[PDB]
């Protein structure tokens, strides 16, 4: 016998479950987050800038339109030597982000400086010839 | 292990503590807090539990109390901006005792036809609003004469507290600590996310917290540190204590001319005997409340410790309990509640008042015509420690006190925390992007 | 023997070198450009509008996500009769933009009115049949 | 000049500061400028003005 909730994750609750299980509701969480007068006016502009900031990076990385996209940057096991299953079936999003917090800027840089650079250079060369 | 590659995810449910501005919301309808601009409330708000995740709450760091502090003061000043200055009413007063002395019957002679229609307009004044002139009769004048220009509050502005809600802006969320035993801080286990808070009325008072929330099936006593005499003790009551306040005097009021196109309201005659303001408090409810409080105090401060002596400490507005029943500010002697260590309160009324502290410009209440009646209940209170003493569990004189008005909102805000949600993150995967 | 700078173009310097060489750092320049209270508030909103304006055109033209995209609009040699190498290996971005400044609105119009129009019409027809 | 100052009452809740007495002889304000540095500066200026 199994008791069930209604439809899907309410809000953020999956943050403490494994990243594997949590991935199920990225569509939910993303939609919810993505979407006196002067103070609110300021807040609105800030919300837009935060919104567009993320969209800029997703655009550049070739990830726009996706909530899950594979890159072409290899994982340097110096960051973490855990296997695929040792991470995804054993660690939460809150825990994972902390584990590699100090590599965020490194990897983000690598995506753009190496892969994006390559994809744009080679793209033109392929279109030319 | 597997060859791992970087994968980008979006919608990652992780967050960090952050401070920002919460939007007001209100059950939409010149009342100070009844701003014309405020978001209508959600008739069906949601709340969801996290359960896999706990969170560190600390009621002493909730910066939302600062937002309320400043915004509330701004709203006060804005509504009462086009109000009447008392500058030409600093004229000295030839006062005698009003026959029945807290009220004087005085005359003056100003403006004496400065392009207007004016006269001596004798009137009644309260002792607490004037300063004696010991070089005269003694005669009196406005206590504000040697300080600042103050205004008579606009008759068209109501001062009834409004239960304003506050909701999270985009990209942020409000977390709530639902642990019944939660005190000043800790890793609250039962943590939920709340779209928008309930309404908190901006009740302003000294020594006792009125018309607030109740404790979770027992008296709960909180502090930053029960050993530190520099901190205060916040007591949240299991059940409230009934108080009924009245101003038996049926007062009239008169508009006087103070200049061309300018009027001022003075206290007029009083119908019937002039009696004292007072509040009636149920000794049963009060004493039983104290019993529960003492039981909890024992947990920290000793099993035979003598507590709750008379009111003392601070200036008259701190030593007296303060509230604003009917728009008039009452300052009552709470000693009658604490006149017996381990009920009718005498009370006086003041009109020149300071919203928590005022510099320069200040507010003078208009006279209220008729009688004042209201009913409320004590839902919490603030205790202060008297200072150094013999370590032995003999005394700890938890006097009423507390003049930092910010605690009247912090006492409710302790339930909530605001965080910023970061949807962008990465993790390894199994394969390379199929790049051409 | 060769002396080298650190990593890549600082900012705009390539503007006076040939467009060929300058193309190398489009990823750099784009990222840098793309990304009291009231005056700044106004500026922020304006920045957003400029940001989105460019994104609108790149979206419509089928160029979103790219810093280099090939269109299907033929070059009218009336605009310039220089060959590929005579432009790209011999002229800077500042110089080039001036040469064809008066054709900007013309070509932009042609991209949308002819190609975009075609791609949307034919797309639906292909999906239908 | 070593000057004092006095706050005076100009209205209810209103004050104004006035110059008070002066301690010591009342002398002129002045500035001391190095003639060496000034003249040498002018020399260079004149040379350029000649152009
Ligand atoms: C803790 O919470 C309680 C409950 O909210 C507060 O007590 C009440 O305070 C309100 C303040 O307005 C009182 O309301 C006033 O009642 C007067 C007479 O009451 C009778 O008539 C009304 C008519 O609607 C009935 O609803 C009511 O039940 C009674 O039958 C009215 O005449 C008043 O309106 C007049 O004054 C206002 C002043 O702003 C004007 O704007 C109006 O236009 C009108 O002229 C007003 O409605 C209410 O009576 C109080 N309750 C009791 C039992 O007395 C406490 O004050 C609060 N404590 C703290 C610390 O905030
Ligand atoms: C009630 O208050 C006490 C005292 O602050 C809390 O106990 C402390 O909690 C902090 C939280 O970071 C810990 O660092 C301390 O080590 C705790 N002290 C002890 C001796 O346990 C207690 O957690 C609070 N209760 C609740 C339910 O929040
Ligand atoms: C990984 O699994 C083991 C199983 O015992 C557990 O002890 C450990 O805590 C897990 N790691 C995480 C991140 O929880
Ligand atoms: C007040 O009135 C009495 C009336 O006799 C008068 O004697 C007294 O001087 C008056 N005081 C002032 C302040 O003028
Ligand atoms: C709190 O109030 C309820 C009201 O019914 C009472 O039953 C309970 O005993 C009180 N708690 C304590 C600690 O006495
Ligand atoms: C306190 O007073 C309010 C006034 O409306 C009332 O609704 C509430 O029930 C009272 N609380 C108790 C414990 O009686
Ligand atoms: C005050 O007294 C007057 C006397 O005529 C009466 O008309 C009025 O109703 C009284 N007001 C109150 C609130 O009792
Ligand atoms: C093209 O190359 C020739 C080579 O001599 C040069 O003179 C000319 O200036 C170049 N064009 C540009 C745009 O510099």
């Amino acid at each position: 016998a199994v008791g069930i909730g209604a439809v899907f994750l309410g809000f953020l609750g999956a943050a403490g479950s494994t990243m594997g299980a949590a991935s199920m509701t990225l569509t939910v969480q993303a939609r919810q987050l993505l979407s006196w007068g002067i103070k609110q006016l300021q807040a609105r502009v800030l919300a837009v800038e935060r919104y567009l900031k993320d969209q800029q990076l997703l655009g550049i990385w070739g990830c726009s339109g996706k909530l899950i996209c594979c890159t072409a940057v290899p994982w340097n096991t110096s960051w973490s030597n855990k296997s695929y299953n040792q991470i995804w079936n054993n660690m939460t999003w809150m825990e994972w982000e902390r584990e590699i917090d100090n590599y965020t800027s490194l990897i983000y840089t690598l995506i753009e400086d190496s892969q994006n650079q390559q994809e744009k250079n080679e793209q033109e060369l392929l279109e030319l010839d | 292990a597997e060859q791992l590659w970087v994968t980008v995810y979006y919608g990652v449910p992780v967050w960090k503590e952050a401070t920002t501005t919460l939007f007001c919301a209100s059950d939409a309808r010149r009342n100070v807090w009844a701003t014309h601009a405020c978001v209508p409330t959600d008739p069906n708000p949601q709340e969801v539990v996290l359960e896999n995740v706990t969170e560190n709450f600390n009621m002493w760091k909730n910066n939302m109390v600062e937002q309320m502090h400043e915004d509330i003061i701004s709203l006060w000043d804005q509504s009462l901006k086009p109000c009447v200055k008392l500058t030409p009413l600093c004229v000295t007063l030839n006062c005698t005792d009003l026959r029945n002395g807290e009220i004087k019957n005085c005359s003056f002679n100003i403006t004496t036809s400065m392009r207007d229609k004016v006269q001596k307009e004798y009137a009644l004044f309260y002792k607490l609003d004037v300063v004696p002139i010991k070089n005269d009769n003694t005669s009196y004048r406005l206590i504000s004469c040697n300080t600042s220009v103050i205004t008579q509050a606009c008759p068209k502005v109501s001062f009834e507290p409004i239960p304003i809600h506050y909701c999270a802006p985009a990209g942020f969320a409000i977390l709530k600590c639902n642990d019944k035993k939660f005190n000043g801080t800790g890793p609250c286990t039962n943590v939920s996310t709340v779209q928008c808070t309930h309404g908190i009325r901006p009740v302003v008072s000294t020594q006792l917290l009125l018309n607030g929330s109740l404790a979770e099936e027992e008296v709960v006593i909180r502090s930053a540190n029960f050993t530190d005499n520099a901190k205060i003790i916040i007591v949240q009551l299991n059940k409230s204590v009934e108080i009924n306040c009245t101003r038996p005097n049926n007062n009239t009021r008169k508009s006087i001319h103070i200049g061309p196109g300018r009027w001022f309201y003075t206290t007029g005659e009083i119908i019937g005997d002039i009696r004292q303001a007072h509040c009636n408090i149920s000794g049963t409810k009060w004493n039983d409340t104290l019993k529960q409080i003492v039981v909890k105090l024992k947990e920290q401060f000793g099993n035979k410790t003598i507590v709750f002596n008379h009111s003392s400490g601070g200036d008259p507005e701190i030593v007296m309990h303060s509230f604003n029943c009917g728009g008039e500010f009452f300052y009552c002697n709470s000693t009658q509640l604490f006149n017996s260590t381990w009920i009718v309160l005498p009370c006086r009324i003041k009109q020149i008042v300071n919203m928590w502290q005022e510099v320069g410009k200040a507010m003078y209440a208009p006279p209220i015509k008729g009688q004042i009646r209201c009913s409320s209940n004590i839902t919490g209170l603030i205790l202060i420690r008297d200072g150094g003493k013999n370590r032995s569990e003999n005394t700890e004189i938890f006097r009423p006190g507390g003049g930092d008005m910010r605690d009247n909102w912090r006492s409710e805000l302790y339930k909530y925390k605001v965080v910023k949600i970061e949807p962008l993150g990465i993790a390894p995967t199994k394969c390379k992007r199929r790049v051409v």
